[PDB]
């Protein structure tokens, strides 16, 4: 980025990559419970 | 547009299958010279409220997000919204409550030792979360019961604070420059002047009265009886781009006086660069971010969802009443989505989320009205208008020595024509004005002519002690509950309010179209 | 009332038959607050130009006639015509072409080495011995060949000559205290500022052009429906006051800029003790008045005369049209005898003869004209406003501390507003407002629906070209042949124009009560 | 009057009253001839 920034395990791309596949997965369970919900 | 399906994401779809039908009119509408004459206009009404707030944004935040970042994100927001929103009449920019949320959130980051942009960036993430699940649960559909008392009670607190706002900063240039007997002729002018300069004050008071003179005058010339139709109705269309124009002329034919002028950066850079970069990374830039927070910013993301919701789907409901000739209709579901979806995204970048603002969508919208022979007979619908805008928006770096010759002081007349042209639409200003007139003066209205005099007239106090309890929170700290308060209205309609009012009371005086029962 | 009996003195009894009798009326008529707002007005309106003429005439004669000896004339004659006055709406006050008739004649004295003051001794004894024979002989019968073409070209050009001279004031304004990066902060101010000063420009602009909108914002609140409508029109009545209250306000607290203010001299007493007294001998001051100047005065007597005559006449003929709800009854030779013989009076004792101003006039009928439910209803026609403001007049040496805090700004708004509503009734004018208005648009008047518009264009533009014929003489060094080119539009409407227009455009055209022939 | 002024036969209500004299005596005959006129 710019001057002198820590240095991680996952760079950006893939930290946000690692992101946005658990809020994918946080939607898609709630999704699935809400289907799971109203017709039982 | 505010019915429940009941299906997942059923009203993101029907908002697209509602607008995108008429994306080809989106594009051949806007073949006419109002367009353009709206594209000037909205272009300075969006750029001077973007530096400014951006230039505030950089004082308190040590320079973190600035001018630059701010007019990036409204460019670029403002680009995809107007390719891919439902209302493309809404404008998307930076808001002063926005700006006290990131005064609050750098004062707590400042105190906790937190990184302000690495907490921006987990607010953004959790702020896609959220709308993800409004839009799929259908969430927007609450907007159906903010009825034309809380939208019109929003609207006259936000004209009045833009009023307000923009003879203030008249008052503090004159602060800057008292009348004095006597000056210091050496006096610093890089980069701001450090010293009271002569004629200064008085002549930014000359230049914003005839900018709003000019301006008020060319929109009576336009509803006037001279000159050919034609020809008339075209200098009416540009008559804030003339009022601007001339008056921007006479403060450059005075070369003496000095006048504050738009400030734009240099270039496509950070306003600091030795604190963050374009890409933020979300573990940390200097310090290691902890784990606790990345939860515990689901709050802040919260208070801003709430605040862009409320602010977006308020102004939605204004500029999208059938009596404004709305023809095409409006998403509610899909423009939520689309703008904190790119504020959750600019906020990985380190740049500001933004929403859609009342008096610039307001004004867009009425730039955009046609007027048939005191009855409106269309509105300009399209999407180029606020496309050209964002475009212009982000060029507006590269012609600097065009805005460096621009005075604020013609651009506070244009904004006095703003806040006084946004009360047109207000049945609230309407009965405030009633307030001052003998009962045999008031129109031939249903809200008149079947409600009495002081069952009106105390109808309208209630909404002004909500006005007053509404600006009373915005002079506090906890300035960011004037959503929650906002809220309380609606309550305040459906509970308290029939308590005192019979039904065809509320049917005349809260109708959704104006209609007698 | 121009009807000739053919009898000695015939016109000057029936004057006094006429009024005379409505001399009770002309008392308790007077009884309303329109009275003294219009008393108010009038106030400053022949004060400010009687003190600007009279420091004109002390510069240009070595203060042989100045403020002192002009403000003593006006009271004494504006008493005498209101108590003894056919017409008393009229005020009598100096003028332009008085001043550029004293200005010859002060060269003409100069170059042959004769006393200035005794020359016009002599010329105000020729006066009284031609308006005894006019008024005798019934000369004011020669008015009612004076039509609507005449009085209404002569009231437009002296209403834009007004106009003209109240914005070159301002100009002069501008440049005495140019828009500059440095000024000298220690100046000179006794008696006026040797050099330029900050903010005093700018700050003379604000005040007129914020007196001229309060004046124009509370004349349209008077016809509003706001407010109940007794306080509604006692605000009305008064917004010129107002006004001048507010801007003297603000002017006043504002402590270090400087403003120029009313400046009235100290005391009762001659312009110049060292030239002349208050009663000039005619056969000379310090040398023996030659004998043939005594015979030779007959011609600057004739001069005089015929700029009086033409003056007030013109002005009687304008104030008392049918069209103005003046129910009471007017007099030309009265009047006309009453001036001549006032001024030839005052020419002994050293004080300026006067004539029926035309803009002061009609707005002293205009501030006493009450509209009834757009419409002219009646006029206060009393004789108390103008002996009121006549005794102001010859007070104001008295209130110096009152006038010493009332800016010349402040009177410069004033004075643009009463050239802007002294145009309300001239038919020239509203003709003037077609040229650039679609013929769909145009009135139903009888000169539009019974004549072509091309036609009634090229007879408004016939007009404007006299009116522009008449300006160039006005910016000449002769001057003083404006009456006679004044003049010469009888012979233009009664012969010239009916070889290009048939009688009943004529007759549309040029109505004397605004009749469809 | 004022300053030194030069001395007159005549002072000025003297003066001023022989000339509204020869005056009135001009208008009169005037009136006189324009009656004899309009009538012979
Ligand atoms: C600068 C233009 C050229 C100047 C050269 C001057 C020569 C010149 O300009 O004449 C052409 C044209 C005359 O044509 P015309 O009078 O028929 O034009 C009417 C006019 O445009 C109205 O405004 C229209 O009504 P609206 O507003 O749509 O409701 C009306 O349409 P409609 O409803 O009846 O069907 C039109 O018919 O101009 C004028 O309008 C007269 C005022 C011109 C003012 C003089 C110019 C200062
Ligand atoms: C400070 C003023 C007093 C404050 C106290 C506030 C209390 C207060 O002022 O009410 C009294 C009075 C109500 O009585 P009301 O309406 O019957 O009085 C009518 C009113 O004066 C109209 O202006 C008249 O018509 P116009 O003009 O001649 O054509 C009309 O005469 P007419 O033709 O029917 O025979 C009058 O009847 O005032 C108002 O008009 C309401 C607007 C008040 C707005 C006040 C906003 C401050
Ligand atoms: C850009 O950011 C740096 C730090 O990231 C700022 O440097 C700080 O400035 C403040 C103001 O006095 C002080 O805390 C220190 O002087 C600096 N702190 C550190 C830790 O270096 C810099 O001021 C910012 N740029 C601007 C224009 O404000
Ligand atoms: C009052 O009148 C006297 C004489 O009429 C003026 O004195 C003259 O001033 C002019 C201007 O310089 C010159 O002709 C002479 O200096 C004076 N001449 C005589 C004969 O005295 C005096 O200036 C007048 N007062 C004012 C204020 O102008
Ligand atoms: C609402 C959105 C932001 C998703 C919810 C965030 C939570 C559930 C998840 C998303 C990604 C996760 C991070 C992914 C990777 C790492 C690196 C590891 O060395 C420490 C834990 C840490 C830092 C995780 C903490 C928990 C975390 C922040
Ligand atoms: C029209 C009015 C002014 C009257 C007409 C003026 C003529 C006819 C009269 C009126 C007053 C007269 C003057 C009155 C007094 C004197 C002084 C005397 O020692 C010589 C004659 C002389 C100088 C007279 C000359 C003629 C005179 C000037």
């Amino acid at each position: 980025g710019e001057r002198v920034q820590l240095a991680h395990h996952f760079s950006e791309p893939e930290i946000t990559l690692i992101i946005f596949g658990v809020m994918a997965g946080v939607i898609g369970t709630i999704l699935l419970i809400s289907y799971g919900i109203r017709r039982l | 547009p505010l019915q429940q399906t009941g299906q997942l994401f059923g009203g993101l779809v029907r908002d697209i299958r509602r607008r995108y039908p008429y994306y080809l009119s989106d594009i051949t509408d806007a073949f006419s010279p109002q367009v353009l004459a709206a594209v000037i206009f909205i272009y300075f009404a969006a750029l001077s409220p973007a530096i400014t707030f951006g230039g505030l944004l950089g004082e308190k935040t040590r320079n973190q997000m600035g001018v630059s970042e701010l007019l990036i994100s409204t460019a670029v927001q403002g680009i995809l919204f107007a390719l891919l929103g439902a209302q493309p009449l809404l404008v998307v920019g930076f808001s002063g409550p926005l700006l006290v949320f990131e005064e609050a959130f750098f004062s707590f980051c400042e105190t906790n030792g937190l990184e302000y942009i690495v907490g921006r960036v987990w607010i953004g993430f959790w702020l896609i979360l959220l709308v993800v699940l409004v839009v799929a649960f259908e969430g927007s559909f609450l907007v159906r019961f903010i009825s034309r008392y809380t939208q019109e009670i929003f609207s006259f607190l936000i004209s009045l604070i833009f009023i307000y706002e923009t003879f203030s900063k008249l008052i503090k240039i004159f602060q800057d420059h008292p009348l004095q007997k006597t000056y210091n002729y050496n006096v610093l002018m890089v980069p701001k002047p450090q010293g009271p300069l002569p004629n200064t004050a008085l002549l930014s008071l000359v230049l914003m009265a005839g900018t709003f003179f000019f301006a008020m005058m060319l929109r009576k010339f336009k509803n006037s009886s001279y000159f050919p139709g034609k020809l008339r109705r075209v200098i009416g269309d540009f008559g804030v781009p003339i009022s601007i124009l001339i008056m921007v002329l006479v403060d450059f034919f005075i070369q003496d006086t000095y006048t504050q002028k738009l400030s734009v950066p240099d270039g496509f850079k950070v306003s600091n660069s030795s604190a963050r970069g374009w890409v933020i990374h979300p573990l940390g830039l200097r310090s290691e971010f902890p784990i606790w927070m990345m939860f515990a910013s689901a709050l802040p993301a919260l208070l801003v969802f709430i605040l862009i919701f409320l602010e977006s789907q308020i102004t939605t409901l204004i500029v999208s009443k059938p009596e404004r000739k709305m023809v095409k209709g409006s998403g509610f579901h899909l423009d939520l989505l689309l703008v904190v979806g790119m504020g959750g995204v600019a906020a990985l970048f380190g740049m500001p989320w933004l929403s859609a603002t009342t008096v610039r969508s307001v004004t867009h919208a009425n730039a955009l009205t046609v007027m048939g022979k005191a009855q409106i007979q269309e509105v300009k619908e399209q999407r180029i208008s606020g496309l050209l805008v964002a475009v212009l928006v982000g060029l507006s770096i590269l012609m600097e020595p065009i805005l460096s010759r621009i005075p604020l002081a013609v651009l506070f007349g244009i904004f006095l024509y703003m806040g006084v042209t946004s009360l047109s639409g207000i049945q609230l200003f309407d009965r405030i004005l009633l307030l001052f007139k003998p009962p045999k003066y008031h129109p031939d209205v249903p809200y008149v002519k079947r409600v009495k005099t002081w069952r009106m007239h105390l109808f309208t106090g209630i909404q002004i002690i909500c006005l007053a309890v509404l600006w009373v929170v915005k002079s506090t700290p906890a300035s960011l509950a004037l959503p929650f308060v906002l809220i309380l209205t609606v309550p305040l309609r459906r509970v308290l309010l029939p308590l005192i009012f019979r039904n065809v009371e509320l049917q005349c005086l809260d109708a959704d179209d104006a209609k007698a029962t």
